[PDB]
């Protein structure tokens, strides 16, 4: 499996015999469940078990949800106030699948700015990071076309907004948004059709999500250290390592039990806060609200996708060397997914042999500004696109792919990291002497 | 949505709950009132005896229902209203549905898009439906006197309204912090009498109705607090448990 | 006897969850 | 010591309930919901017809027959004794719960001209075909092959009861309330 | 990987090595493909090739069928007929959904004969016959409820009489029905919920089919002779098998091709014949149709399930002896369970020691008596319940039940049968 | 229906296909006389101009559609049918919709269940309709001379009706073939006058009507036929590169 | 000939599969096209009337209202009293012209002796369908959701912000009568 | 030269496919 010397299943009882003989079902999950794992594991680990009951959670409401839905323009919103107002815990069954929605990409956004941050993305774990960039594109897909299932105002103009977006691709664009609307407009045909691609799409994450785990217990689980584990014997391994049962299994639990207790506290207390109170409004095809955002998880490249205008000079100097085919609507669109695609392609663009940013004095500022300036795409992707926010959107999103194209590429020349310590044996016993 | 008058309704908070009385009064003030106009046409009419709402007796919802006029979903004919049927729709046509507008509507913003604001405050529905109900002065703003939209009057809680030439800042910024609403000024003194002798002030019967009008967007609003309640509690026993079996494993090893 | 410290657990952790659910549906903190 | 096991059987029992607790909220769901249980009750009144045919009315999702009756199957010489019958019971809801599988107690009226009944075969709820299907009149259930005589008393095949009677009674000689 | 002595993956090319130091799935999938297979398998080991193409057809036609279908109760027969008259090839999709879920079928009851024949639930297979067993249960109901999805006159009465079986369970059934239902009557919430689960099962089987491939590659293939591979050397299992790609691939991807010409064919030319005329027929709760017929794969157990009635002298002695708890309702619905139970059972109940059928002499006859019987059952279901059906519909489910309850443990026992080859080599090689 | 009239039909076969000239007679069959009772709710007006059907140019078939008038949805009062507008409904309660009764109903059954009539006769549909509207005799039975039915008339094709008891048997079920239909005999000869000249007998008129009413089941029939013949010859190319190659790769094991 | 090399049949087979596999695929994403949705272009063909709110009406084309409007008793008179200086929103931004012109009061027209001009009823800067009924004092349109008055050409002149209510493709124009092909 | 008889077969069958199929099902 991983390299790691451990202790391979033996089947004890006789029932044990008679079925490992037949199918080693539990010899796979034992060998699973008993990955050694590194002692020094920090409380930013806990986010791939949050990632995972997340994923359970939206699964199984969505499902109990999909026995009361309908996807009709004349009875979806109809029968989304059904579940709220006659079927037994309706109300909570669809504030927990709203509100899991947004626990869900907050978690993966904790999940890639850890891997950002401790150099998980590296050798030999590329695919583990390509994997998880699938998963996160699988998973906006999905949390869209979920926000468009209700049917309110916000559902339809923000479907109607983002769907444009594929009108922008010169020549097919058309074609292209045609055929994903099914006509002319966001119309029936397209909600059900996207009712279709939702409940699938869960389905493609979770066989996505076990080929990542099979690709990290395929390379080990990276550690703040970076340093991986010894290798050369049981002893060695074990003075590294703990087994991932009990010991990381409770603690993560643990974590997850504090987690959903504020998530609970949430659902209970507030379940509206996430939400946009115009989709308590049905659509009206004739009425735009006044001020369409999409919901927050996806503010940052809405923010980026905003930030490029004809009146920014790389938007024309574009526009002029492609005989205007690069628009500033498509160059928009160019840069918003640019933005995904340039994090996808991290593995290969941090050039430094240094894994770990905990030894890596300048590539932390740069780290801490990444975040920050995530922050500020999220904030600013909410406000007007007036000046000043037309700039800070601008510096923002030139920021972003200044980090992963220059910054990444010029440390690995110019740092001088720290040395790592020796063994991970030596940086546990330097905490808990 | 405008600056709302904070009003302390008492459903506010993890403890707050819906005064059935206050409830009451509001559903006979929209009875008298506001059913000319607007419609509840997602609220059926049996929730009127459900469990933390109004809790009316059956026979006296019933008696409530008959007094509409329904088109049989299955017959065409006409007949009286059922407990099973909704609350009509808007008769006026673009008076809007209320079933949701509590929560359709935010009196409460920022600062700065930051959104604390609405995190302590809430979303602010029922205060905003008071300061609209409350919102009409007894005369118009000084400026452009002269040219007050005709069907219109002026409110100061409303912002999506039409405002005059006059009005507006040369950015096409307005000036004044209401705007004109095609909505007549709905309630007057003592226009309602509680049989109780409960207060009849125009404020009054606005804070009931804006009550009433929460309790038609949240009718379970109270089984999610004690649901709310149940789960906190379970997830801190399960969340100790859990830290003193994490703190008895790992300390084996340190 | 040994079980009953493990069974005495199953017990304990029942009426610990259960009953701290129900106080709190008195609803007077 | 075993307190170990203690706290640690402890742990896991809160941790059983609190996911006990969140799976059966997703079994409930799927119970009849507060519409569904409003429509347990419903008032009608329906109108009169000619002998020798039935009619058929919904309520509860349901039909439920009105058949006045031929001379022929008013009297059938009350010929069926009550001792070769399947089911014994009136399966009435209008008289008491020791009440008999006899022609008097099937019908609603004295002569026995008017019989009233839900039009679902005690079997598995299909509509028995009427007119004077079957081998024994009455009627005949299509999809299991029970047979109800004129009386809807089950005479034959895998229904266990009799074609219940629902709770009806005249409001006029022309009219008939069932709710 | 099987037990079989057998060449592992070797990376050879740059990205090869790359990938498999990272991620060992081209291993994985090339073991999967390279599995050493019994050279002398015959033309019944097609129908698991054919089994997951018409697995991966249903899913997808569902979901392209999905993003057209409205599981409302006012909107689901016309959705249908749009689909039918609107939509870009719709006709074609749907009518290729609708036979192909008879294609399923037939393969897995195809698939079962031959496993019963050449004894593949013997051990150590039990565990790969147990997860056949939840493929098929799950089909069951997933064909069912995609059955219910139309609401025509037959997808409602079905829909009433299948729920009407879980009331049949004596004190609890109400409150099943009831909780299947949502309600009193079939109605929208049923029609909403059997949409949901017709989209979330066939996920499940597929799960299930991943598990049933495994537990095979776990025990390697069975071979008509039943005599297992030589395990001891490299040199004498290439002799007993073949490398499964490309020789068995490109056979059972020919006889896929061959099964799918007539499949497409019925498809084109003929695809009502299989179906009702009277699901074209909106639902009407006011009155059942004069033709209530199951479509064909569920008419053995609906057979019986008829016959079954109270007058049958074993149901009046149950019904005795239970004093009155069980009753001809419910003891046809525990038969009808028991049809399918007593077949999960089968490799604990079959106490032979040897495994091909073909040896066999007498349990050959019971054999072949078992799948006339299966004929019957399927033809009986078609008719009515008047004599001389009753009698034939009885005698065929005795058949049924004395076949797994009776015949099997008694053969085992007393059975003389012929000596197996000694190899697979020398079977291969006396037939060329 | 048993002992059906197996009428040829021209689409019947796998080369079997439409005359057009057919399906415009049975249009006109069914507008001028059918339609009074029945109607063809699933079909849109606007299929009329699609091919393999009856291939009306465009002006014509929105000619025809101002012969109906709608309750619009979006005014809510009767407006003139255009062509995206569907057939309306049955204007007689009583009278079954046509839209899928060349589909929904069989014609040709066992021998002794096991379905090979119908394997080789098809199921019978169009060949049903044509029986019913051919299956009125000029005299009864005689066995209920004084005694059928006066609101419904003898049918030798229909079998679901009632049948007077004189008629009935208890030995066994019924004398008589048909059964009595609630509807009237629905055609004479040179009811509709065809402009072509065509003849115009109650046989023509009724094997036109039912070729109509089967593409109004089926309007897709030959795209499907089609399709068929695609895939049948892709399948036998690959069946039979598959076998030489399979036969080529075994014969290395021999 | 064919070559008689066994992997010349073996490409062969592949190449079959590979067809055989196509036709199969097209079928699953060309059913996503717009199917029913096709015929919303419809003939629009009404009964005429003399009077412009009269004949006139907010029509449903393109699942979208739409104005028809002959320049009759309001419109070429305020249309010969609303100067091309005076109007905002300026290019013809016109499908039934070729190409552009300024400001232009007819040539909004389907006809050069405009007689007849057409727009879209959902005002799209925003989204809206503003009262038509020659009302606003421009004799055009007036805006409830946004608070624009219109040219009864259906062009801008007083409101927050210059977008013209927008032409859609018409023409033929024929029976004295709205009508679309 | 290498892919002679590879391509050229691939071609092959996969336009007799599309031959066959289209013109006798047409004509
Ligand atoms: C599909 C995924 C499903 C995941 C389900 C997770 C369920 C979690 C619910 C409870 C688990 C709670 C934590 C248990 C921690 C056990 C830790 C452990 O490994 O020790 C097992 C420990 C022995 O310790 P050692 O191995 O010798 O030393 C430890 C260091 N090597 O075994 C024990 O005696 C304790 C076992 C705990 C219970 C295990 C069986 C649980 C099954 C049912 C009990 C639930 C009862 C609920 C009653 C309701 C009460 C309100
Ligand atoms: C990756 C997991 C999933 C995510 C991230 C997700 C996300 C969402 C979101 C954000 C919404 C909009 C909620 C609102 O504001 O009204 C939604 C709605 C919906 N989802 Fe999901 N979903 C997931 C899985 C599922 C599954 C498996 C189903 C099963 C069919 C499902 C069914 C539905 C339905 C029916 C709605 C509309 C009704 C409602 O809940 O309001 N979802 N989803
Ligand atoms: C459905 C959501 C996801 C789930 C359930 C999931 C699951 C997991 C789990 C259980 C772990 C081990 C524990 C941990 O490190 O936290 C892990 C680690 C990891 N995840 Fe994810 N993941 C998800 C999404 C992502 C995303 C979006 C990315 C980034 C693009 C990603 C990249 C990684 C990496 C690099 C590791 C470390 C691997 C190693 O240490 O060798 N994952 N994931
Ligand atoms: C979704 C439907 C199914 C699929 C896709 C599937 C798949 C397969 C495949 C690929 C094989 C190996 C090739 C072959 O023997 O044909 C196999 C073998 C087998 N299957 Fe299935 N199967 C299905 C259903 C069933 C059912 C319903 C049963 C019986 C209850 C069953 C029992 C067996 C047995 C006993 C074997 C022989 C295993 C061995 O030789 O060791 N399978 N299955
Ligand atoms: C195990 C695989 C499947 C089987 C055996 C199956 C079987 C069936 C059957 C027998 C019908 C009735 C068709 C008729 O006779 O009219 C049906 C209908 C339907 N199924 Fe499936 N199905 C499968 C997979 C799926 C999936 C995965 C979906 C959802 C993505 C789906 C969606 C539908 C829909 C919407 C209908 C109703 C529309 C129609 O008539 O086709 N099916 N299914
Ligand atoms: S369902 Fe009525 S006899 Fe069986
Ligand atoms: S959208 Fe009406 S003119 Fe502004």
């Amino acid at each position: 499996m991983s390299g790691i010397p451990h202790d391979h299943y033996e089947p004890r009882t006789g029932i044990e015999k008679w079925l490992h003989s037949r199918l080693p079902i539990v010899a796979l999950a034992y060998d699973t469940i008993m990955i050694p794992t590194p002692r020094n594991l920090n409380w930013m680990w806990i986010w791939g078990v949050v990632l995972a009951f997340c994923l359970v959670l939206q699964i199984v409401t969505g499902i109990v949800l999909a026995m009361h839905y309908t996807p009709h323009v004349d009875l979806a919103f109809a029968s989304v106030e059904h579940i709220m107002r006659n079927v037994n815990g309706g109300f909570m069954l669809r504030y927990l699948h709203a509100n899991g929605a947004s626990l869900f990409f907050i978690a993966v956004y904790l999940h890639i700015f850890r891997g950002l941050y401790y150099g998980s993305y590296k050798a030999p774990r590329e695919v583990t990071w390509i994997v998880g960039m699938l998963i996160y594109l699988a998973m906006m897909a999905t949390a869209f076309m979920g926000y468009v299932l209700p049917w309110g105002q916000m559902s339809f103009w923000g479907a109607t907004v983002i769907t444009g977006l594929f009108g922008a691709i010169p020549g097919i664009g058309h074609s292209i948004q045609t055929w994903l609307l099914g006509g002319p407009a966001v119309d029936n045909a397209t909600l059900n059709r996207f009712f279709s691609l939702h409940y699938l799409l869960p389905f493609v994450i979770a066989a996505l999500v076990a080929i990542h785990i099979w690709a990290f217990h395929s390379t080990g689980n990276n550690n703040p250290t970076g340093v991986e584990v010894r290798r050369t014997s049981k002893a060695e391994a074990q003075k590294d390592t703990v087994p991932f049962w009990p010991y990381f299994i409770i603690k993560d639990v643990f974590a997850l039990a504090v987690v959903l207790l504020v998530f609970f506290a949430i659902v209970g207390f507030m379940p509206n806060y996430l939400g946009h109170p115009d989709n308590y409004i049905e659509a009206n095809p004739l009425s735009t609200p006044a001020h369409i955002v999409p919901e927050w998880y996806f503010l940052p490249f809405y923010a980026i996708l905003r930030a490029f205008t004809a009146d920014v000079w790389v938007v024309q100097i574009a526009n002029f060397i492609s005989f205007g085919i690069i628009d500033a609507k498509f160059f928009g669109v160019l840069a918003m997914f640019g933005a995904i695609l340039v994090m996808a392609l991290v593995p290969w663009l941090d050039t430094s042999p240094v894994r770990s940013g905990r030894y890596r004095p300048m590539f932390k500022i740069y780290f801490w500004l990444l975040a920050a300036d995530f922050v500020i795409l999220t904030w600013v992707g909410a406000q007007q696109t007036t000046f000043p926010y037309d700039w800070i959107s601008l510096i923002a999103s030139a920021y972003w792919f200044a980090y992963f194209l220059v910054i990444l590429p010029i440390l690995g020349a110019i740092e001088k990291p720290v040395a790592p310590p020796a063994t991970i044996e030596e940086d546990f016993n330097a905490h808990y002497s | 949505g405008g600056h709302v008058e904070d009003v302390p309704f008492s459903f506010e908070g993890p403890f707050g709950t819906f005064d059935q009385h206050q409830l009451q009064r509001g559903l006979q003030v929209y009875t008298e009132v506001c059913a000319a106009c607007h419609g509840m046409k997602f609220v059926p009419i049996r929730s009127l005896s459900e469990p933390g709402g109004p809790e009316l007796p059956e026979d006296q919802v019933r008696a409530y229902a008959t007094q509409f006029t329904v088109t049989d979903e299955e017959t065409g004919e006409d007949r009286e209203g059922k407990p099973t049927d909704h609350f009509p729709h808007s008769a006026l046509e673009n008076a809007p549905d209320l079933s949701l507008m509590a929560k359709a509507r935010a009196g409460f913003h920022g600062p700065m898009g930051t959104g604390i604001s609405q995190l302590f405050n809430g979303i602010g529905g029922p205060e905003y439906i008071y300061s609209v109900l409350t919102g009409f002065p007894e005369e118009p703003p000084k400026c452009a006197e002269g040219h007050e939209p005709d069907g219109f009057y002026y409110n100061r809680a409303f912002q999506n309204g039409s405002v005059p030439d006059t009005c507006k800042d040369a950015n096409g910024v307005k000036t004044t912090a209401g705007s004109w609403i095609a909505m007549p000024p709905p309630l007057m003194d003592d226009l309602v009498e509680y049989a109780d002798g409960h207060d009849a002030s125009v404020h009054a019967m606005a804070e009931d109705v804006s009550a009433f009008l929460m309790w038609a967007a949240e009718p379970k609003l109270m089984a999610r607090k004690q649901a709310g309640f149940t789960a906190v509690m379970f997830l801190t026993v399960l969340s100790v448990l859990l830290y003193l079996t994490n703190k008895r494993l790992w300390a084996g090893v340190k | 006897w040994k079980y009953r410290y493990r069974l005495g657990g199953f017990a304990s952790g029942a009426l610990l969850a259960l009953a701290l659910a129900g106080i709190f549906s008195t609803g007077n903190f | 010591g075993t307190r170990r096991d203690f706290l640690y059987y402890a742990t896991a029992g809160a941790g059983a309930v609190a996911t006990g607790a969140a799976v059966w909220p997703l079994i409930n769901q799927m119970n009849p919901s507060a519409d569904v249980q409003a429509l347990a009750s419903i008032f009608v009144d329906v109108s009169s017809v000619e002998p020798g045919v039935q009619l058929t009315v919904k309520f509860l999702g349901k039909p439920i027959f009105i058949r006045r009756r031929t001379e022929a199957d008013i009297e059938l010489g009350r010929s069926v004794q009550l001792g070769q019958l399947v089911d014994t019971n009136a399966r009435n809801a209008n008289i008491d719960a020791g009440a008999e599988a006899t022609d008097q107690n099937r019908t609603l009226d004295e002569a026995g001209e008017w019989l009233v009944m839900w039009g679902v075969c005690t079997h598995l709820g299909c509509v028995p075909i009427g007119g004077v299907s079957g081998d024994f009149g009455g009627w005949f259930c299509p999809c299991h092959g029970s047979h109800y005589d004129s009386a809807g008393r089950i005479r034959k095949g895998p229904a266990p009861e009799n074609l219940p009677i629902p709770l009806a009674k005249f409001i006029d000689e022309t009219t008939i309330q069932l709710g």
